[PDB]
RNA sequence: GUGGGAGAGGGUGGUGGAAUUCCCGGAGUAGCGGUGAAAUGCGCAGAUACCGGGAGGAACGCCGAUGGCGAAGGCAGCCACCUGGUCCACCCGUGACGCUGAGGCGCGAAAGCGUGGGGAGCAAACCGGAUUAGAUACCCGGGUAGUCCACGCCCUAAACGAUGCGCGCUAGGUCUCUGGGUCUCCUGGGGGCCGAAGCUAACGCGUUAAGCGCGCCGCCUGGGGAGUACGGCCGCAAGGC
């Protein structure tokens, strides 16, 4: 049910639409590489599917991973 | 005559003088081109999430421009030729979303 | 001959055969087993049994060339998986982290039909 | 693309009097612009079709106002066509 | 018309990373693979497992959904250009200019055809290994057309909501996508669920009607024979109407 933490809620105030700042959407990517889910985001439709692109664009400018290896486990 | 954004990433390894003439031939051919720069943010070395061109890090340019549409595509082209420039991304400019307001 | 004495185990496991890999910290391998280098032959090596054996014998390979600390590195989802990560475990040898690094694609290729209704 | 100020162009040349947006002969006339546009797009880029249905559909609209204009007054219908050069 | 919005709607060019296969180099040893169990197969010309570099083809993981767009077929990495549809607010403009639509014209998944190119993975036919009483199959190892691109044909479908299009009227509750507003909420467009009246043979439908009505088109008239025969039209052929 993920009822550890919503990254909107432990966010201030941020422009989605910008792909150059790292430091902000790392914090939307999980332990691998992957795009976080609604549930763990806390965002909203249209804020989402904006994110998506604008993440997709940081990882083409070589500034966010594809993907990442597993730790532990 | 559009508003866009300039996305250039090149060899972090370059001593002052051969990136001076590489930023040199960017501003030449944006000329070549027509764009006017309203804007510029050189951010230097950065540390990339995966390697590109073999090399763990890179050294980033941004340009905000206004340039005739049309030759946009046509730019890149040329921006793309330098060995030493290994990413161009061009971007149609946007008002910023803001999100938790 | 070489002495390394810290590296990497690499743990390749599927549902047919288990096999571990260890190498140096540069990836060049030094020794390795499985379970068909243990006399087990058909179906028995996708047995966790045979993965014990297959790290046991690769980490006892590996002993002769001096080494204590590991990196384990994990591939494939497969029976004796976590087997092997355990007998690695303690074998002796140091195990200074997991990982687990199996290829996923991002749908480049056509699976056989066997792995179908998927892509 | 279509820019605000061709628009304004074409809309204050055709325009009955001045203020009018709505007339047969404004519409008429935005739809040829938009007509010749398509077209001249779709000399190249000839494998695109769902564009082309527009062009079905907006020379449909074109050809009912003409028909109107037609039957209502067959002089400025006559005129619309003139200055337009339709038909062929 | 003016001003705003969302979208995998379409076309052209460029481009990014993961993975598979092949090649080169390093290291490394006796098997790998595959199954219910096996064998064919690959491996001492050094395979499998691992690291580094390179080539090529194809598809876009997470986001991603009970989501969105399109007339339908259908559409999903990213960027730019060209381009279609559509929704809301303002009450600004014309003044019935509307609806449907035989024939016509265009679009039309997959397979298939012609010419040229491409060919990584998968894979009809085909070559083999197993299973079996047999196994012209299911399972396993190979593999050609093809799947991919361009141009031109083909016109089919469980082309499905098995529900033609447009307009009006007839309780609400709830979830959701997307606008606007006095932003508890009101109002509008789209997608879901339960349900008023009512309808239905029943199942079920129920403001997204299968209810109450009007307009126009298409189609049905017991099952097999049969989507066959003949004729005509279309097609390079397969074959289609
Ligand atoms: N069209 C492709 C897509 O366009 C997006 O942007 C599209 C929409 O956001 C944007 O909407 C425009 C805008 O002017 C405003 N929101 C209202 C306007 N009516 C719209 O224009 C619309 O109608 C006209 C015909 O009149 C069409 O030519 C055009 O394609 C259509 N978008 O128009 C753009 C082009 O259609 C994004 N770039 C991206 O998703 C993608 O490239
Ligand atoms: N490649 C981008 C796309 O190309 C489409 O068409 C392009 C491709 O379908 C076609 O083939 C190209 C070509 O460079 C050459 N034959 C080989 C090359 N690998 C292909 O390009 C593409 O191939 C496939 C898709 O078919 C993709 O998976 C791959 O990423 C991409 N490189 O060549 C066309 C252009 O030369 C459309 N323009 C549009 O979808 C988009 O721009
Ligand atoms: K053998
Ligand atoms: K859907
Ligand atoms: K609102
Ligand atoms: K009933
Ligand atoms: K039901
Ligand atoms: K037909
Ligand atoms: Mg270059
Ligand atoms: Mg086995
Ligand atoms: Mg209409
Ligand atoms: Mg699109
Ligand atoms: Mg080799
Ligand atoms: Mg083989
Ligand atoms: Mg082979
Ligand atoms: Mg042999
Ligand atoms: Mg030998
Ligand atoms: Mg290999
Ligand atoms: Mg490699
Ligand atoms: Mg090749
Ligand atoms: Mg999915
Ligand atoms: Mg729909
Ligand atoms: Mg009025
Ligand atoms: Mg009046
Ligand atoms: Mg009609
Ligand atoms: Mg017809
Ligand atoms: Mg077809
Ligand atoms: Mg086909
Ligand atoms: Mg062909
Ligand atoms: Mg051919
Ligand atoms: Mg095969
Ligand atoms: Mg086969
Ligand atoms: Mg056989
Ligand atoms: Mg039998
Ligand atoms: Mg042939
Ligand atoms: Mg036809
Ligand atoms: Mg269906
Ligand atoms: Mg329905
Ligand atoms: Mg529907
Ligand atoms: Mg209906
Ligand atoms: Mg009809
Ligand atoms: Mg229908
Ligand atoms: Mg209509
Ligand atoms: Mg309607
Ligand atoms: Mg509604
Ligand atoms: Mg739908
Ligand atoms: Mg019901
Ligand atoms: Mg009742
Ligand atoms: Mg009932
Ligand atoms: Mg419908
Ligand atoms: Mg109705
Ligand atoms: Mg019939
Ligand atoms: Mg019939
Ligand atoms: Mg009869
Ligand atoms: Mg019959
Ligand atoms: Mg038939
Ligand atoms: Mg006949
Ligand atoms: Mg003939
Ligand atoms: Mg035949
Ligand atoms: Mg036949």
């Amino acid at each position: 049910p993920s009822r550890k933490a919503k990254v909107k809620a432990t966010l201030g105030e941020f422009d989605l639409r910008d792909y150059r700042n790292v430091e902000v959407l790392k914090r939307f990517l999980s332990e691998t590489g992957k795009i976080l889910p609604r549930r763990r985001t806390g965002l909203s439709a249209k804020e989402q599917r904006i994110l998506a692109k604008t993440i997709k664009r940081a990882r083409i400018l070589g500034l966010l991973p594809f993907t990442e290896k597993l730790v532990r486990k | 005559m559009r508003r866009y954004e300039v996305n250039i990433v090149l060899n972090p390894n370059l001593d002052q003088s051969q990136l001076a003439l590489e930023k040199e031939i960017i501003q030449r051919a944006l000329e070549n081109y027509g764009a006017r720069v309203e804007k510029v943010e050189e951010l230097g070395l950065r540390r990339l999430a995966y390697p590109i061109a073999k090399d763990p890090q890179g050294y980033f340019l941004w340009y905000q421009v206004e340039m005739p549409e049309d030759r946009v595509n046509d730019l890149a082209r040329e921006l793309r030729i330098r060995d030493n420039v290994r990413r161009v991304m061009v971007v149609k400019s946007q008002e910023p979303f803001l999100a938790n307001a | 001959k070489r002495q390394v004495a810290s590296g990497r185990a690499y743990i390749h496991a599927s549902y047919n055969n288990t096999i571990v890999t260890i190498t140096d910290p540069d990836g060049n391998p030094i020794t390795w087993s499985s379970g068909g280098v243990i006399g087990y032959k058909g179906s028995r090596k996708g047995t966790p049994y045979a993965a014990q054996l297959a790290a046991l014998d690769a980490a006892k390979k590996a002993m002769a060339y001096g080494m204590q600390s590991v990196d384990v590195i994990v591939r494939g989802t497969g029976a004796g998986r976590e087997q092997a990560i355990r007998a690695l475990q303690a074998s002796g040898l140091q195990v200074k982290s997991i990982v687990d690094d199996t290829p996923v694609p991002h749908n480049g290729c056509r699976p056989k039909k066997k792995f179908r209704k998927a892509s | 693309p279509i820019t605000k100020e061709e628009k304004q162009k074409v809309i204050q040349e055709f325009a009955r009097f001045p203020g009018d947006t709505g007339s047969t002969e404004v519409q008429v006339a935005l739809l040829t612009l938009r007509i010749n546009r398509l077209s001249e797009h779709l000399k190249v880029h000839k494998k695109d079709h769902h564009s082309h249905r527009g062009l079905l559909m907006m020379v449909g609209q074109r050809r009912r106002l003409l028909r109107y204009l037609q039957r209502e007054d067959p002089e400025r219908y006559r005129a619309l066509i003139e200055k337009l050069g339709i038909r062929g």
